[PDB]
């Protein structure tokens, strides 16, 4: 069956000029189109334009003219997004989308995993693992870290069952926290930005 | 080729040939042509109603194009005027005040990137300017020259092909006159490329032939008069 | 031209909506150009309504839709507990697709929320922090009153949560001192 | 040297449509033509058709308009089948050929190793092992499997020199039988088309 | 058209071979479109004859090929073990590949079957199974008859096999019950 | 980084690469530049991602082809009938968004090509007042690119090569220094690597 | 055409150098077809100057070129001891690559070599071989000379060598007879 | 095609038509017509 991956999750500070690909493979990838759409949280999709990987005969739309442009590698048949002038305007959510044997050439038939753009300022900060009478259940408690990609596991992910991670809520001073809990214990933190694990107990 | 072919031009002479170069966007290869109309004809480059000449254009994507954008080939999108056959112009005047902002720059930008497909390439324009005249020949084809002989043969003098007879002529041809011309607008005279010497032209020996026969159930012998011509011509 | 879509419907478990949306063009070749995208809140999106005149491979039979003249009604029967996401119009004619401004599906059904106590760590102790945590879960409501008792008590809490098991819970982190914390508390809760 | 390989050999049941393709390396795989070809054994050889990875160009026989499709990716330079419908007369030997330097286009360089498909209706039943004055030599036999090509090996291929194998015999009742001795130990048995290894002892 | 060809061939080593094959085409551009592939039993084809005019590089100097009319052969001079293949004539005037019916080289030269036992298991004895092997292989023949004797004796047995050593090999699996095997020789005939 | 140079014949049709980061191989131009022992660069031609519009100098007309892998990002070039005089340091060069099309935006890493006919005489190591400082000494050895390490390279500084001495008898030798001990010697053209204690 | 490039050249630290650059050819289209590249002593060249109309991205401000004529000139400020380089002059109006002779930078300024003897070893003896080892190093000025004494004393040496450590480095191996080195030796430098 | 039309030709007669068969150059199709010259209109093949 044909598939479709994108990057990782990245998030730069404005005016670096981030890149993104996309890999497809399961398919002639040289014979679908190919685009992005943008978006933003709390509101409705945006779309910034397609590519045929065949010959670029890219089409923004009017709205996104001078704001990205859109490539792709025919060698290896991936996309490469290139975002000029990086502002705080461009923490969005990025899905792509390709044509497939279901409608048109515009027809976005398949999408992607999607890859999140946060735009901060806070140069990354790292985050803080804090651990937690009525024994029964034992959690954990993340604080005073900026990102908000961040997961929590317990013993690497060896227990699933009785497992369960809350929404993170976000503090008036800029800093989110979420808890997580699990059915009776070391519980893991995985940090993407920083590549950080912090390994606590209760 | 205007004027010219394109297989049968290496067995003629040429005065002055100037190679026009200029990368015109691909879709915009519509104007290049005597009399066209247009921006690009208008504020550009514009041919004259009389061009003679092949007009050489192909497509070059590969080489002035790149995918960053190649912008060092400008385009003069505004002018006060429409532009005359064989003009330059490289001013960069705003056409107000001393900066643009309200008025606009005329000269913009193409967007030459790989991406585009055919209709934006860029492509190479090469405008052979060709003018075959009565003046003196500079330049001509491979063909090798023979050897001049005077007093009935066939003469090649400057890819001025022809037949008749050459003499010593006493005319007072000028330095920058190559080719005469008689009231027949005919060629009467030409002066050699590598002698500075004149000869004229003249047709050869010719005239009508009238037969003169009796009735056909009388006899079958006839008599011949060349009429206008002697005897010992 | 721009799509308009109700930012907030209301429907209910077992019955139909007919989501509405108009601002839809067309050009000369046809005017069917309308397809619909579901987008469940936190995953990709996924393409269930397109040439409403027919339907699509793997979608359900249950997802349909319809039109007259520049407005498009997308009708969905047997509305589901894991049928809560957005959906959206697309018009294709003019070469350009256009989103509209959304459409958040909510269903209503039959529903005693679970409150529980997690003392804060001698680590947050130790470092002059008393973060008191109240847990509330096993509500069906998207909205709870999140307090605690000294009289009753920064704080902040989201009320809204993500549809990980058809449920909604709730979590607040009272971020105060420790000799506050151990001068005393009792989480006060309220539902609807 | 110029490099060339098909995939595995697997058996399918009417109606999956495999996707069988071609791996090819070691050379510029978009000037030189690429084909397939397959029928009975008891009726010899029979042309699919070619494709030219360059660009579109595609050829096919006149008894292969509708059954059968050739595609190819030139990014990643692997051709890729597609089958449409598969019915009880697909049962054949497939290979692959390419244009070569040595003639003209139409005619075949070199060619694959061979990619066996057979269809049945049998669920792919599994394989069973049973072991055997001499002592000396030792072996084990292989009984109760429909499927045509079974992989038999020796302490997991730790013995190569003085192992035989001979080739499966049909039985009356619509099994094969087939028998492997080994000159003196553990005989594995390994079914990838269906993932099956048995183990047996002497 | 289609191509012609023998279901089966034979030749003793040392002799030449022509093998025939018509149903040749023509066309605006040459009659030379004919080609020969040689694929071995269980193994993969590979070119050895194509423009009979030339010859292909590795491929050795004892093959050759003419052409006359519609109808080619393929000389193979001092045929030797290795040579004990399937050969197929392709014709691609008309911009398409057909195949020949394939002629099986059955080689023929100088050549006692060595006869062993091998009783059943446990395993089998136990499931009511005593299927006895009689393996007989080392004959140069490909004609073998296995057999048991109690009166002459399910039993099921392949007289080919794949050519792997220059030599041929042959089995039988003699499923009986244990009841009847209880209640047995192996019979070899060979010419 | 690019593969390695092993000793070959005129006439064994050998291959060189080099790997390329930082770009698409799409529409950029790239090509290969070679530099004799002695002389300065020589630009034979470049090569198109898309139709390979390959522009040969006019000195490399018949010479070399290129041969470069686009699947991959990795040049090759491939050679027939070679000379003695070929050995040279093959650089390969992109056109890059710096300039136009045929100027040189990067430069890969060079990899020198040795070709001789000596057989590849297998080296031969010998060992040497200070303390304070060792070293060891290599002889017997034809192929010039012959390195010397310190305890398989645990000692980096203080470490010191030297250029190898042209013998007259064809042969070379090469002395080093180290500040203090094991010396490792490794022949790559014959893969053969010998120790060394002093 | 060829383009003509000094053999060798003599700079100083904290002066400037001028690099000629003659034989550059024109086509119709522009004439500044002239670019330079900077290639260190056996390492990978790096684009440093090309359009001297205009200045590249990460090359110092301390490198500009100029254009008379057919002739083209390199200017060079502030040379300092990793500038030491090869550098060349290229041409491409008529869509043909073509380079200089080569050019060697030098540098000037203020510069004792070390002089080593060691005896041949026992592997050297064993084998009827005696090889007689003087090294010298760390020399800034490229003057140096090699001879033994018995009376005075085959012999071969290098007086360049490579560009690690910014110094010179010259070696040479003396081959004689064991029965001869017994019979007896020391080694003479001469440097300015 | 010189003196007859390519639509209007399915219903016409012919006395005998024979069917040229050449591999030419890119560059060399502006050669092969009536009238042309070059290398290949005067060595190889030409139209009267």
């Amino acid at each position: 069956q044909m598939q479709l991956v994108q990057s990782g999750a990245e998030v730069k500070k404005p005016g670096e000029s981030l890149k993104i690909s996309c890999k497809g493979s399961g398919y002639t990838f040289s014979y679908y189109w190919i685009g992005w759409v943008r978006q933003m949280p709390g509101k409705g999709l945006e779309w910034m334009g397609i590519i045929y990987p065949g010959d670029s005969d890219t089409r923004y739309s009017p709205s996104f003219q001078g704001q990205v442009t859109i490539s792709a590698d025919k060698s290896i048949s991936t996309a490469y997004l290139h975002w000029s002038s990086l502002k705080a305007s461009d923490t969005a959510m990025y899905y792509c989308a390709r044509q497939g044997d279901l409608g048109d050439w515009i027809l976005l038939g398949y999408w992607g995993q999607g890859t999140l753009v946060t735009v901060s300022s806070a140069s990354t900060k790292g985050p803080s693992v804090f651990p937690l009478k009525s024994t029964a259940a034992l959690g954990c408690l993340v604080k005073d870290y900026f990102p908000e990609p961040v997961t929590v596991s317990w013993n690497s992910g060896a227990l699933t069952s009785g497992v369960h991670t809350f929404p993170a809520v976000l503090q008036s001073s800029g800093l989110y926290s979420l808890s997580s809990v699990v059915t009776v214990y070391i519980c893991n933190v995985n940090h993407k930005p920083s590549n950080t694990k912090v390994d606590k107990k209760v | 080729c205007y004027g010219v072919s394109p297989t049968k031009l290496n067995d003629l002479c040429f005065t002055n040939v100037y190679a026009d170069s200029f990368v015109i966007r691909g879709n915009e290869v519509s104007q290049i042509a005597p009399g066209q109309t247009g921006n690009i004809a208008d504020y550009n480059y514009k041919l004259p109603d009389d061009f003679t000449g092949c007009v050489i254009a192909w497509n070059s994507n590969k080489l002035d194009s790149k995918p960053s954008g190649n912008y060092n080939y400008l385009y003069r999108l505004f002018r006060k005027s429409k532009l005359k056959p064989f003009e330059r112009d490289i001013s960069t005047e705003i056409y107000c005040n001393g900066v643009a902002g309200p008025c606009y720059s005329p000269l913009q930008s193409y967007g030459f990137r790989p991406t585009y497909g055919v209709g934006h390439q860029p492509y190479r324009v090469v405008v052979l300017s060709f003018e075959l005249l009565h003046a003196p020949a500079t330049v001509c084809g491979p063909k090798k020259s023979t050897n001049l002989v005077k007093n009935c043969v066939n003469f090649n003098f400057n890819g001025l092909t022809g037949t008749g007879v050459l003499t010593e002529s006493n005319k007072k041809f000028l330095p920058f006159q190559q080719f005469g011309r008689d009231i027949a607008d005919t060629t009467d005279a030409v002066r050699d490329p590598q002698t500075l010497e004149i000869l004229d032209i003249t047709p050869c020996s010719f005239g009508g032939v009238s037969v003169i026969t009796p009735g056909t159930n009388t006899s079958n012998q006839v008599a011949v008069l060349y009429q206008g011509v002697n005897c010992t011509e | 031209s721009a799509l308009t879509q109700p930012r907030s419907v209301s429907g209910s478990l077992g019955q139909s909506v007919t989501i509405s949306c108009t601002g839809i063009s067309s050009d000369v070749g046809g005017d069917n150009y309308v397809s619909w995208y579901q987008q469940h809140p936190g995953k990709a999106p996924k393409l269930m309504i397109y040439d409403v005149s027919k339907r699509p491979s793997g979608v359900p039979d249950r997802f349909s839709g319809s039109k007259s003249g520049n407005t498009a009604s997308l009708t969905i029967s047997g509305l589901q507990a894991d049928d809560e996401a957005d959906y959206y119009c697309c018009s294709y004619a003019l070469s350009r697709v256009v989103f509209g401004g959304g459409t958040m599906l909510t269903v209503l059904g039959q529903p005693a929320p679970s409150v529980t106590l997690f003392p804060p760590s001698s680590e947050e102790l130790q470092a002059n922090k008393a973060t008191l945590v109240c847990l509330i879960s096993d509500f069906y409501p998207g909205a709870v009153t999140v307090a605690w008792k000294a009289s009753p008590v920064g704080v902040e809490t989201t009320t809204p949560s993500k549809q990980s098991n058809n449920k909604y819970a709730a979590s607040s982190y009272l971020s105060l001192t420790p000799e506050q914390w151990k001068s005393h508390y009792s989480c006060q809760v309220t539902h609807e």
